[PDB]
C-alpha cells in the first residue's frame, strides 16, 4: 500500500561519521522486516529483546534509524554493556535496548588508492557519553595542569582523528556500514504494524 | 600517578600517527622492490624521510617523561622503546663524519678487486669470483694467493678507517648511560619484571662462555675427524698434531664448513634424499608448495592464511619486462597486511624456504593485537628460531611419504643418517666458535683491553686457541683481517646466530616431547599435534609485552639458555665419530705454523 522508505537508509550513497551519525524517524509507515532478513548481504544481524522471525505482528509508534561507518574490528562495540573507544565517546546504547543493528562491508564503495581521510572519530573526552547523545565540538583537549590557549602543543591535543581506509588492508581494517533500528512503545496509540 | 595519565594519552596519538606513516613507508618499499625504476626509488626515499623525521621528533618530544614515576610495566616498556633513540644524540659535524666513514667503508668493501699474480689482465671480484674459487677449487697455491690478495687489498684500506671509527662509536655510546659500543649492543638482552626474571647485559658474557665450554668437546671430535680426512687431498701440508690452515675451509673466512662435504662423505656409495624428480613428474607448480605448507601449518591448529595474501604476494618471477630483486623474504606491511616475496622453482630447498617464510609470516600474524611499539620479536633471535624449526620438521622421510613424494614401501636405511647428521653438523656446530671469537674480540676491542699495538696479534692467537685455525703467512700490524667481512664493516651484531642456534633445539625438544614422539630427536614430526601448536601459539602471542624469560618458559620451562638438546640431537654422530677416532689425535697444539 505505502511500502516504507528503507531504501533511503540502507541504499543511501553517502553515510555520516561516527561523531555526527544521522537520525531518521519512521512515520505511519507499513514496514516489513523478513525481506531484510532473507537477504544474504549482511555479516551481522543479531536482535536484542525481540525475535526477528516473529517480528511482523508487533506494532510500534516510532522507529528510529541511525547510520555511521566504523572499522571492521569495532562492530562488537555496538552492543549493550560494552566498553571501548567507540562506545564511550561516540555512540553508546542502553542496557534496556529493544532493537537491533545491521552491518555489512563497504570496502569497494569506501576505499580508494592512497587513502580516504573523509571519516573522523573522537579520541579524547572528559566524561562518558550519557547514551543517545551527540557532541560536535572542536575545543582543544587539556591534559596537564597548564591551560591550553587554543593552540596545539605539549599536553594539548585536537580530539578528532581521521581513518586511513585503503583497498589493500585486512578485514579488521576494511570499513563497515552500521545501521541501528530502535523501537519505542509510546503512550500515543500504536500507529503502525507489520 | 599524574605522569601516568599523560603518558597514556600521548602514546595513543603516537600510535595513531605511527601506524599510517609506517604503512605508507612499507607500501612504498614493497612497490619499489617489485617494479624497480627511478621514480619508485624516489618514492621510497620521500616516504622514508617523513617517517624518520616524525619518529625523531616524537622521541625528542617524549624525552620529557621519566621512567621512575611510571609503575605500570606495559607503558613503561613503550616509553623505554620510544626514548631509546641515541643515534642522533651527537654533534652534527661528528654525525656527518660518521656517516661518510660508513659510506666510504661500504664502497671500499663493495668495489674491492684482486688480480691474478700470473695473468695480469684477469681480475676477479668476490661474488662472481673468489667465493666460487674457494667453493670449488682444490689447488693449494690458488686458494693461498686468492686469500692473501683479498687480505692485503681490504685490510690495508680499512685499517685506519676502523681505528678512527672505534673512537667515534665509543663517543656516541658514552652519551646514553653506556660505557662503550659493547654494552650498547648487549642491551637488547635486557629484561625487567618479577623476582628472578631480570637479565642485564653482564650475564650474557658469562652464559655464552659457559655454553661454549660445554659445547667444545663435540667440536673437538668433529675437527679431529675433518683433519684426519683432509690428508688424502693435501698429503704434504697438514700436521696430525697441528691446526688447519685458514685457506682450506671451503670459504673465504671459514664461516661455514658445508663445502667440505664432497671431501668428507662418510659413505659415498649412495645418494642422499633429493625429492625433485618426484615433484617434476607429478605436475607440481609454485602454488602447490605453498598450499602444502598451509596444510601443514593448519594441521597443528594454527590459523589459515589471509585472502589478500594469495592476491598481493609475488610467489613466482613474472617472466616479462619487469626486473625484480630475487631474494626470499617475508613482509609485514601493517594494518593486517602480510605478503611473501620469493622466486619459486620446483625443487626441495624452495620447499623448505617456503616453510621458513610461512613460519615468519605466522609469527608476525600472531602478535597483531599488541600495541604498536610491542610488535616485534623478544630477543632478536626468536624470529629465525621459530622459522627454522619448521624446516627441520618438514624434511623427515615419514613426512615426505605422508604427502605422496616417497613410495609407501620405502624402508629407511642407517648409512644415510650418518651422512645427513654430518652434513647438518658441518653447518651448525662448525660455526659457533667463529661467532663466539668474533663477538668476544669486538667486545674486548671496544672496551679498551686491546691497545692499538696488540690489535692484530691477539686475533691470530685467539683463533688458534679457540677455533683451531692458523694463518699460512705472517701478518703485521698494517693489515685488518676482521674488516674483510660484511658484518664487521657494515655495523651488524654477531650474537644472533649463536643465540638462535641455542634456542632452536630447546624449542624442537619441547615441541617433540609435547607431541609424545618416541625414537631419536632427529626424526621428529609435529604434524597432527594440537598441543604442540597450542604451546607454540601461547609462546608467540606476546612480543615485547613481557620479558623474554617468560616467553622461553612458556615453551621449554627454563629460565635461561640450555645446550643439552643440541648435544642430544647429535648423539649417534658423536658415537660414530668416537668409534672412528681410535688411532688419531683428538686435540691440537698452538705452536705450529706452515711458514716457520
Ligand atoms: C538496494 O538497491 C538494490 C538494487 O540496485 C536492491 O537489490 C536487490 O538485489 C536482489 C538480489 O541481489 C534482487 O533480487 C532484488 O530484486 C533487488 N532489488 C530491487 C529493488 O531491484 C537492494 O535490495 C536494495 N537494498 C535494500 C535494503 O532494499
Ligand atoms: C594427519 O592426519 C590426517 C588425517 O587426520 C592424515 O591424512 C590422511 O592420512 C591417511 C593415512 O593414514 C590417508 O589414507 C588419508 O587419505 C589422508 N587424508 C587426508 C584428507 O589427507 C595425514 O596423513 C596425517 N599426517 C601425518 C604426518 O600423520
Ligand atoms: C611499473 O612502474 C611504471 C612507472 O614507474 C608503470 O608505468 C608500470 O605500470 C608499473 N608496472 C607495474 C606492473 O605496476
Ligand atoms: C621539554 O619541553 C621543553 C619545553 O616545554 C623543550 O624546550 C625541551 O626541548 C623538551 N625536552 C627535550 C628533550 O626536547
Amino acid at each position: 500500500t505505502n511500502l516504507c522508505p528503507f531504501g533511503e537508509v540502507f541504499n543511501a550513497t553517502r553515510f555520516a561519521s561516527v561523531y555526527a551519525w544521522n537520525r531518521k524517524r519512521i512515520s505511519n509507515c507499513v514496514a516489513d522486516y523478513s525481506v531484510l532478513y532473507n537477504s544474504a548481504s549482511f555479516s551481522t544481524f543479531k536482535c536484542y529483546g525481540v525475535s526477528p522471525t516473529k517480528l511482523n505482528d508487533l506494532c510500534f509508534t516510532n522507529v528510529y534509524a541511525d547510520s555511521f561507518v566504523i572499522r571492521g574490528d569495532e562492530v562488537r562495540q555496538i552492543a549493550p554493556g560494552q566498553t571501548g573507544k567507540i562506545a564511550d565517546y561516540n555512540y553508546k546504547l542502553p542496557d534496556d535496548f529493544t532493537g537491533c543493528v545491521i552491518a555489512w562491508n563497504s570496502n569497494n564503495l569506501d576505499s580508494k588508492v592512497g587513502g580516504n581521510y573523509n571519516y573522523r572519530y573522537r579520541l579524547f573526552r572528559k566524561s562518558n557519553l550519557k547514551p543517545f547523545e551527540r557532541d560536535i565540538s572542536t575545543e582543544i583537549y587539556q591534559a596537564g595542569s597548564k591551560p591550553c590557549n587554543g593552540v596545539e602543543g605539549f599536553n594539548c591535543y585536537f580530539p578528532l582523528q581521521s581513518y586511513g581506509f585503503q583497498p589493500t588492508n585486512g578485514v579488521g581494517y576494511q570499513p563497515y556500514r552500521v545501521v541501528v533500528l530502535s523501537f519505542e512503545l509510546l503512550h500515543a496509540p500504536a500507529t503502525v504494524c507489520g | 600517578s599524574i605522569i601516568e595519565e599523560q603518558a597514556k594519552t600521548f602514546l595513543d596519538k603516537f600510535n595513531q600517527e605511527a601506524e599510517d606513516l609506517s604503512y605508507q613507508s612499507a607500501l612504498a618499499s614493497w612497490n619499489y622492490n617489485t617494479n624497480i625504476t627511478e621514480e619508485n626509488a624516489q618514492k621510497m626515499n620521500e616516504a622514508a624521510a617523513k617517517w624518520s623525521a616524525f619518529y625523531e621528533e616524537q622521541s625528542k618530544l617524549a624525552k620529557n617523561y621519566s621512567l621512575q614515576e611510571v609503575q605500570n610495566l606495559t607503558i613503561k616498556r613503550q616509553l623505554q622503546a620510544l626514548q631509546q633513540s641515541g643515534s642522533s644524540a651527537l654533534s652534527a659535524d661528528k654525525n656527518k663524519q660518521l656517516n661518510t666513514i660508513l659510506n666510504t667503508m661500504s664502497t671500499i668493501y663493495s668495489t674491492g678487486k684482486v688480480c691474478n699474480p700470473k695473468n695480469p689482465q684477469e681480475c676477479l671480484l668476490l661474488e662472481p669470483g673468489l667465493d666460487d674459487i674457494m667453493a670449488t677449487s682444490t689447488d693449494y697455491n690458488e686458494r693461498l694467493w686468492a686469500w692473501e690478495g683479498w687480505r692485503a687489498e681490504v685490510g690495508k684500506q680499512l685499517r685506519p678507517l676502523y681505528e678512527e671509527y672505534v673512537v667515534l662509536k665509543n663517543e656516541m655510546a658514552r652519551a646514553n648511560n653506556y660505557e662503550d659500543y659493547g654494552d650498547y649492543w648487549r642491551g637488547d638482552y635486557e629484561a625487567e619484571g618479577a623476582d628472578g626474571y631480570n637479565y642485564n647485559g653482564n650475564q650474557l658474557i658469562e652464559d655464552v662462555e659457559r655454553t661454549f665450554k660445554e659445547i667444545k668437546p663435540l667440536y673437538e671430535q668433529l675437527h679431529a675427524y675433518v683433519r684426519t680426512k683432509l690428508m688424502n687431498t693435501y698429503p704434504s701440508y697438514i700436521s696430525p698434531t697441528g691446526c688447519l690452515p685458514a685457506h682450506l675451509l671451503g670459504d673465504m673466512w671459514g664461516r661455514f664448513w658445508t663445502n667440505l662435504y664432497p671431501l668428507t662423505v662418510p659413505f659415498g656409495q649412495k645418494p642422499n634424499i633429493d625429492v625433485t624428480d618426484a615433484m617434476v613428474n607429478q605436475g607440481w607448480n609454485a602454488e602447490r608448495i605453498f598450499k602444502e605448507a598451509e596444510k601443514f601449518f593448519v594441521s597443528v591448529g594454527l590459523p589459515y592464511m589471509t585472502q589478500g595474501f594469495w592476491e598481493n604476494s609475488m610467489l613466482t618471477d613474472p617472466g616479462d619486462d619487469r626486473k625484480v630483486v630475487c631474494h626470499p623474504t617475508a613482509w609485514d606491511l601493517g594494518k593486517g597486511d602480510f605478503r611473501i616475496k620469493m622466486c619459486t622453482k620446483v625443487t626441495m630447498d624452495n620447499f623448505l624456504t617456503a616453510h621458513h617464510e610461512m613460519g615468519h609470516i605466522q609469527y608476525d600474524m600472531a602478535y597483531a593485537t599488541q600495541p604498536f611499539l610491542l610488535r616485534n620479536g623478544a630477543n632478536e633471535g626468536f624470529h629465525e628460531a621459530v622459522g627454522e624449526i619448521m624446516s627441520l620438521s618438514a624434511a623427515t622421510p615419514e613426512h615426505l611419504k605422508s604427502i605422496g613424494l616417497l613410495p609407501s614401501d620405502f624402508q629407511e636405511d642407517n648409512e644415510t643418517e650418518i651422512n645427513f647428521l654430518l652434513k647438518q653438523a658441518l653447518t651448525i656446530v662448525g660455526t659457533l666458535p667463529f661467532t663466539y671469537m668474533l663477538e668476544k674480540w669486538r667486545w674486548m676491542v671496544f672496551k679498551g683491553d686491546i691497545p692499538k699495538e696488540q690489535w692484530m696479534e691477539k686475533w691470530w692467537e685467539m683463533k688458534r686457541e679457540i677455533v683451531g685455525v692458523v694463518e699460512p703467512l705472517p701478518h703485521d700490524e698494517t693489515y685488518c683481517d676482521p674488516a674483510a667481512l660484511f658484518h664487521v664493516s657494515n655495523d651488524y651484531s654477531f650474537i644472533r646466530y649463536y643465540t638462535r642456534t641455542i634456542y632452536q633445539f630447546q624449542f624442537q625438544e619441547a615441541l617433540c616431547q609435547a607431541a609424545k614422539h618416541d625414537g631419536p630427536l632427529h626424526k621428529c614430526d609435529i604434524s597432527n599435534s594440537t598441543e604442540a601448536g597450542q604451546k607454540l601459539l601461547n609462546m608467540l602471542r606476546l612480543g615485547k609485552s613481557e620479558p623474554w624469560t617468560l616467553a622461553l618458559e612458556n615453551v621449554v620451562g627454563a629460565r635461561n639458555m640450555d645446550v643439552r638438546p643440541l648435544l642430544n640431537y647429535f648423539e649417534p654422530l658423536s658415537v660414530w665419530l668416537k668409534e672412528q677416532n681410535k688411532n688419531s689425535f683428538v686435540g691440537w697444539n698452538t705452536d705450529w705454523s706452515p711458514y716457520a
